[PDB]
RNA sequence: AAAUUAUAUUAUAUUAUA
């Protein structure tokens, strides 16, 4: 349902890894990516007459 | 804050979702006009690989 | 395969509600989502859109998008949990491409495994070593598993 | 039906479990067999519970809190079908059963008798009035659930159909908590119940007092006494990777 | 093979290959004057350039001994390039600028930063990326004891 | 001088409609709102949702929406029950009548906006 | 993360006085007068028969 | 005919502001309602601009391509010339 | 020179707000209002769309002291300049 | 057998094949007809379907006679580099440039081992020169298949034509549907070596097609590329992270500088700085340091 | 039932006529079936209609030869004769079906369109939520809410 | 008075009256 997007610091893990979201914004600093803030997470619609 | 996609038929509908009303618009098939004004600068195969 | 409806009546003459003929916007069509683009008559802007096909098009396919995600989304009985490359079982040990990238890979073909990564899903109980360390108490029990070499009921016993 | 003879080999049929759970494709002979086990534990007067579709309870009209079990719920009319039917179909040993765990101060309107066989109990329960049939079908739930977990002697074969649906949530969510805080109106007060809806946490099964009554029995090892035949349904609608809408005729 | 050759410990080499491509006319746009800007159209319209390099050709050793494309460096490369990896090949289309030798530059520029940017898997393990599992919802066996 | 007054007495007939009650939106033929009135529905209405649906003033979205948000019966009573149309559900609170769908006043351009 | 506030309220006003001030920028969509024909006079509509997009 | 591509281009109270009108309100005012260079003066005005205080305010000349606006009111302040006429 | 998109034009947007920065006073710039300051002049600037929160329209949302309405109907009867 | 299948693995094939239609690496170190070590595509043409065909025909008997002559003069030349050659002491500096090698420290190549990797690169030379050879010999006029990489040299592949229909009024009374149509004949040639004289004949072959036929070229050759990790570095994470902020519409241009980054060369000597204490500052050796200094004592 | 609107009403040789597209379409055809399957009733008017379209679909693209001259009216009247029949025994379903479904509609508390008789319930056509605020052919002013045909407890 | 040329399918229309 409705709930806020969640962050771990590899420091605070007990086994440190490298994060997804950090890794997407590593790909928008190389490619330069537009990351728009007010995207909803619910409004995931594919093309589905093409895909 | 966000929202995940929904799972039952009566969120998707009762959800304040606006209908497209104007002429739709995509980002690169706006310099081809139409489907009837289907632009090509030009006559490549559309099957033509680019190296 | 999926036997539901997809595209849209094409406009003709004012059909009346007889055998096999349905009005053009009824509430039975699409869940009733027509009654926004209905007139219920027998400000332009307004009234072009709902006479226009390729709207109307977009329009169901978008409603169509919209109820392929929700049933794609009501089968999840799963949620991803992004865990480090130390902890994670063998079969996940590899370089996984990412999405559309490489063949669908198989999970082992040497362990006689042919099934898609993508696709696997495992249990929260097996991982509470390395979901739960913190706790020390065993939140879930572990999971009882049929002895398949007992005699039983199933082999007439 | 001489289980205390042969507990040894019902301990070995059941591997030790409490039961078993028959599952397959769809279209089988799940529901058909459960009909056929009801039929052979009825025939041979034992006391046995039915429930024909579990879609009643988990997939039912409306869901109502538990009146005296805090943090639980209720499906009424499940419930008050099921303590008429299973009462007029086991009248014949639930007059002999003897309430043990029961209050005898329970609420009773003028002309009725308090209850002191079992099927008195439910027919206390399922008899009467709306909406005060709505908590009393409550308090029957409840207490006969109490009263089935201390019989230890007789033989209880309990028989659902869609155990599956019984071991995940049902399709019921939580109330909006805006509804139970109050409200003096909508314009400034913070809310959204009115505007824009969304999707709370599913109940789970667990949290109905039907399924934790039998939860309990079934968890708890004091009870070589309970024989859970039942089975799973794969009822579902079909769903290929896309998904138009369905055709209504 | 063309191209320069690092002799440094700090160079490495990566064997890779260019696609572009090159068209003239000489039907009825051979000479006049719009042949100038038909041209440049032609040019600028082919002005992409794809760079390609297989992953195994990554996977060799640097000048100081250590490989210089592991399987943790690999999986943060996949990670960090997600559709322009595919079939075991890193393509990147290079199409910003109108001529060629800026494109095949700005190309070389971000393949550079790609693998530097990907390399970090090799400092600790910390940068290995996350694997992520599917966890299953609990069991209907934990949720009994609801 | 006659158009300002106009719109004038047109927005105040559109206030004044978002301000009246309204009829219940639901069919009482159809279940789950067929039931009769001290049993189902209709008990949960009135001991969790009665301040809610009094303050809406019983308009069409706000009472499906509320019973979208009230979760104890859903999902299935926003799409089994079949709900009054659109310019049915417009109508002012006590009207025991069809005819006065029609008797309001059209002078006004509220687009069906108006008691 | 550079320019937020005042800053980027002032730079966006001072962008519309810019934009404002050029007389005779070319703003008009590309399907408003994609129609004209060089051989003939006569006008037809794009997107019916009456045009032909290629030649 | 293609959709609403015509070259050649009413009361509504619930739909006051979002008809035939900018659809938000963050947006500026159009060209028309600024003066961009050095003018001689304009013989009409365009029907994008909107109606603002200064129109009812001050109320030297509005013309319309025609039209003569010499009842000013503040009913029409926020609000382009399309609906006004 | 960037060909295509606006993303690879990547020093012409800095020379272009450079430039704008530059040729534009900031007294010329106070002038240009949004739309919503032109309607706070209006006597009933705000009011809810029927899209979604229709039922929130309030009955001390109307400038009723700036009309004279009638009796005995309720409708609006004149206008006040 | 039969096939029955899930559909998510199908939906996943699908999309998986068609993304991945050119990411295909033409030039690898192999064999005989897909191996080689860059690809020249000459895509031609035409108005007609034979017009574009008879000159297929006419460009691969001249690629064929002009790439064996190419490819003998490249296998005379191997043949005398397999006879005996002296080793190359920038070559021999090229294999003894990393510090430390597989087997720990420096690997000592001496001037047999540095032949022996250039004889087993040119042995490889022989057999895939002698491929074009033989394949060019193959199409006599008895019989001649063209369309075969295996059969013939340079081999035709098959492209699907361009066909653009319109509908326009032969009047309101009727509706004419006309089309546009060319076709296309692409000419695939694959040599194991860059030759820029191959690349010369190749490109005018524009001057003589054939009357309203033109064409294009298409080149995928083999590139060395250098990562330098000194001007691209591999570093730690900053103390401060990056968010979303820094990436908003328009932080292309505001927010971050094009890469690479400049990183400073030059540095000066504070007050007690010694050789060992400029070389702690700077991170790095003290004969590093020297080594870039050697101008100074 | 959620076809509330008010309808056209059509003669039975338009519906007959439409053969396998509406009126003998087989998924239809099934689904009578199990009406009549339910409540203990043998098909036999809807395996006679069945029967008669299965054999009447296999000829339907044949040509029918030309006749060169009768003298007496017997083989065309015979023609003619079982071709009338064949029209009687689909009335008689296309009775059938509407006799039973709204037997049935009236049990399970089914609300019907509008100008729709169900005989237990509504002797007049039952209507409710009509465009027209009046009855159609009754001309009578139509109350709010709808008429209820049935009891309230579900 | 036969052979069938027959297309056939379903829907709509007006100053109710502004
Ligand atoms: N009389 C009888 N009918 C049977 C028997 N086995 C299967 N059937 C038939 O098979 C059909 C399937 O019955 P169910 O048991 O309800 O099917 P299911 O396996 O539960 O399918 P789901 O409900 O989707 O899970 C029934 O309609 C019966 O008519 C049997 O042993 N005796
Ligand atoms: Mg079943």
């Amino acid at each position: 349902g409705v709930h806020r997007v969640g962050y771990t610091h590899p420091s605070t893990l007990p086994v440190p890894c490298a994060q997804r979201w950090d890794l997407r914004l590593a790909r928008a600093r190389i490619f330069q990516e537009y990351i728009e803030e007010k995207a909803p997470g619910a409004w995931q619609l594919e093309d589905e007459r093409s895909m | 804050v966000d929202q995940t996609p929904f799972e039952e038929d009566q969120t998707w509908l009762l959800h304040s979702i606006p209908v497209q009303q104007l002429e739709m618009h995509h980002h690169e098939k706006d310099l081809q006009d139409l489907p009837f004004i289907n632009h090509e600068q030009f006559p490549r195969s559309l099957e033509w690989n680019a190296p | 395969v999926s036997t539901g409806e997809f595209d849209h009546p094409p406009f003709q003459f004012r059909q009346r509600h007889t055998f096999n003929t349905t009005p053009l916007h009824d509430a039975n069509r699409f869940g009733g989502r027509t009654a926004y683009l209905r007139e219920i008559g027998p400000k332009k802007q307004g009234r072009r859109f709902k006479k226009d096909p390729r709207t109307v098009q977009f329009n169901v396919d978008v409603w169509c998008a919209q109820q392929t995600l929700r049933k794609r989304w009501k089968q999840r009985d799963w949620e991803v949990i992004e865990i480090p490359f130390r902890l994670v079982p063998r079969e996940q040990q590899r370089v996984i491409p990412e999405l559309y990238t490489d063949i669908p890979q198989m999970t082992d073909p040497a362990r006689n495994d042919f099934s898609n990564i993508r696709n696997k899903v495992y249990d929260r109980e097996e991982l509470q070593g390395v979901l739960f360390p913190a706790a020390g108490a065993m939140l879930y029990p572990p999971l009882q598993r049929v002895d398949k070499q007992a005699m039983t009921l199933d082999k007439y016993l | 039906q001489h289980w205390h003879t042969k507990r040894s080999v019902l301990s070995s049929l059941t591997n030790g479990r409490t039961g078993f759970i028959v599952d397959g494709p769809t279209g089988c002979g799940k529901s058909a067999l459960m009909c056929q086990v009801v039929h052979f534990a009825r025939s041979r007067n034992i006391v046995t519970l039915y429930v024909p579709d579990a879609k009643v309870w988990t997939h039912g009209e409306w869901c109502w809190p538990s009146t005296i079990l805090p943090g639980f719920f209720d499906a009424p009319d499940a419930a008050r079908s099921f303590l008429k039917y299973f009462a007029v179909a086991n009248r014949a040993t639930l007059t002999s059963w003897k309430l043990r765990c029961t209050p005898k101060d329970l609420p009773t309107e003028q002309g009725e008798r308090q209850p002191q066989n079992l099927y008195e109990l439910c027919e206390w329960g399922h008899r009467a009035v709306a909406p005060a049939s709505i908590d009393r079908q409550s308090v029957c739930v409840k207490f006969l659930m109490d009263e089935l977990s201390e019989e230890k002697k007789l033989p209880v074969v309990i028989v659902v159909d869609g155990w599956n649906l019984f071991s995940h949530e049902t399709h019921f969510r939580y109330p909006h908590p805006d509804f139970l805080r109050g409200l003096a109106s909508f314009n400034e007060s913070s809310t959204d119940i009115d505007l824009y809806p969304q999707e709370l946490p599913r109940i789970p099964a667990s949290r109905l007092s039907f399924v934790r009554g039998l939860n309990k029995m079934i968890l708890s090892g004091d009870d070589p006494n309970k024989f859970f035949i039942t089975c799973t349904t794969r009822d579902f609608k079909p769903f290929d990777g896309i998904s138009g809408f369905p055709n209504v005729e | 093979r063309i191209g320069p050759i690092g002799l440094e410990p700090h160079q490495f080499n990566v064997p890779a290959e260019l696609g572009f491509v090159e068209q003239y006319d000489n039907l009825q746009y051979k000479r006049y004057d719009w042949q100038g800007w038909y041209q440049r159209m032609l040019d600028v319209h082919n002005r992409n350039v794809s760079l390609r390099c297989r992953i195994c050709d990554l996977q060799r050793l640097d000048g100081n001994g250590v490989q210089f494309v592991d399987m943790q460096t690999e999986r943060r490369l996949r990670i960090l390039a997600q559709h322009r990896v595919g079939m075991g090949v890193l393509k990147l289309d290079a199409d910003k600028y109108e001529d060629q030798a800026d494109n095949v530059t700005f190309g070389t520029t971000k393949l550079s930063e790609l693998l530097a940017d990907a390399r970090k898997a090799q400092l600790g393990e910390e940068y290995w990326p996350s694997v992520e599992l599917k966890v299953r919802k609990p069991s209907g066996q934990s949720k009994a004891h609801y | 001088l006659d158009r300002h007054r106009a719109l004038a007495d047109s927005l105040r007939a559109y206030v004044e409609f978002s301000t009246s009650k309204r009829v219940e939106p639901w069919d009482a033929r159809f279940k789950p709102f067929d039931r009769i009135e001290k049993d189902g529905v209709y008990v949960l209405m009135r001991y969790m949702m009665e301040e809610k649906l009094q303050l809406c003033n019983y308009h069409h979205r706000p009472v499906k929406r509320l019973f979208c948000n009230i979760g104890l019966m859903g999902p299935q009573i926003t799409t089994k029950a079949r709900w009054k149309p659109y310019r049915f559900a417009t109508n002012p609170a006590g009207t025991s009548k069809a005819e006065r769908m029609y008797q309001r006043d059209k002078t006004v351009y509220t687009h069906g906006h108006n008691d | 993360k550079t320019v937020v506030g005042t800053h980027q309220k002032m730079l966006q006003r001072k962008v519309t006085c810019f934009q404002y001030n050029q007389y005779g920028l070319f703003k008009t969509p590309y399907y408003r007068l994609a129609n004209v024909d060089r051989y003939h006079a006569v006008q037809g509509v794009a997107g019916t028969r009456e045009w032909v997009p290629y030649v | 005919y293609p959709f609403l591509r015509r070259p050649h281009i009413n009361p509504s109270a619930p739909y006051f502001w979002s008809f035939m009108t900018a659809k938000s309100q963050m947006a500026f005012l159009p060209e028309e309602n600024y003066i961009t260079g050095d003018w001689t003066g304009k013989f009409f005005v365009s029907k994008r601009q909107v109606y603002t205080l200064q129109h009812a305010t001050s109320g030297a000349k509005v013309r319309v391509k025609i039209f003569e606006f010499n009842s000013p009111s503040r009913w029409n302040i926020g609000k382009e010339m399309n609906t006004l006429t | 020179s960037p060909h295509g998109y606006i993303r690879h034009f990547e020093n012409e947007v800095r020379d272009l707000l450079q430039y704008v920065d530059g040729v534009t006073p900031w007294k010329q710039a106070q002038k240009i209002r949004t739309y919503w300051e032109v309607r706070s002049h209006h006597p009933m600037p705000q009011f809810n769309r029927p899209e979604v929160a229709m039922h929130r329209n309030t009955v001390g949302l109307l400038p009723a002291h700036m009309w004279e309405t009638d009796k005995k109907t309720g409708k609006v009867k004149s206008v006040k300049d | 057998f039969p096939f029955q299948w899930k559909t998510e693995d199908w939906y996943e094939y699908e999309v998986a094949k068609v993304r991945n239609r050119r990411f295909v690496f033409e030039n690898t170190e192999e064999d005989g007809i897909r191996g080689s070590e860059v690809t020249y595509k000459i895509v031609l043409e035409g108005f007609w379907d034979h017009h574009v065909m008879k000159l297929a025909e006419d460009v691969c008997m001249f690629l064929k006679d002009v790439g064996r002559q190419i490819v003998e003069e490249k296998l005379v030349a191997v043949r005398r580099l397999l006879q005996g050659g002296a080793v190359d002491p920038e070559l021999l500096a090229a294999f003894n440039c990393a510090r430390a090698g597989p087997f720990g420290g420096l690997d000592e190549y001496d001037k047999e081992e540095v032949a022996n990797f250039l004889r087993s690169d040119l042995r490889r030379l022989e057999e895939q020169c002698l491929s074009v050879i033989n394949r060019c010999n193959v199409p006599v006029p008895g019989a001649t298949n063209i369309y075969d990489p295996h059969t013939s040299w340079p081999h035709v592949e098959k492209l699907e034509p361009w066909v653009r229909m319109a509908e326009f009024w032969t009047s309101e009374m009727s509706t004419a549907h006309y089309e546009f149509r060319k076709f296309f004949r692409v000419i695939i040639c694959k040599l194991p070596f860059q030759s820029t004289e191959f690349e010369k004949r190749m490109y005018d072959i524009r001057h003589w097609l054939h009357r309203q036929t033109s064409c294009e070229f298409h080149t995928i050759y083999r590139r060395n590329v250098i990562h330098d990790s000194a001007v691209f570095p591999t570093e730690h994470d900053p103390a401060t992270p990056t968010t979303h902020e820094h990436h908003r519409m328009f932080s292309f241009a505001l927010d971050w500088q094009s890469a690479p980054v400049n990183r400073l060369s030059t540095d000066t000597v504070h007050e007690g700085e010694s050789w060992d204490a400029v070389a702690q500052r700077l991170g790095c050796s003290v004969g590093e340091l020297k080594d870039a200094n050697a101008e100074r004592e | 039932n959620t076809f509330l609107t008010s309808s056209v009403a059509t003669p039975p040789i338009s519906v007959i006529r439409t053969g396998p597209k509406w009126w003998a379409h087989p998924e239809r055809m099934v689904r009578q079936k199990l009406m009549y399957f339910t409540l203990g009733v043998d098909q036999l008017p809807l395996r006679r209609t069945a029967v008669i379209q299965r054999d009447l679909q296999r000829f339907h693209m044949c040509k029918p030869p030309p006749r060169v001259g009768d003298s007496t009216g017997y083989k065309r009247s015979r023609a003619a004769q079982l071709n009338t029949w064949y029209r009687r025994i689909q009335y008689q379903e296309y009775h059938m079906q509407h006799l039973f479904t709204r037997h049935v509609w009236g049990l399970l508390r089914v609300y019907p369109g509008n100008t729709t008789k169900i005989q237990g319930k509504a002797d007049d056509g039952y209507v409710g939520y009509d465009s027209v605020p009046f009855h159609r052919y009754n001309r009578a002013p139509l109350p709010f809410p709808a008429r209820e045909l049935y009891e309230r407890r579900k």
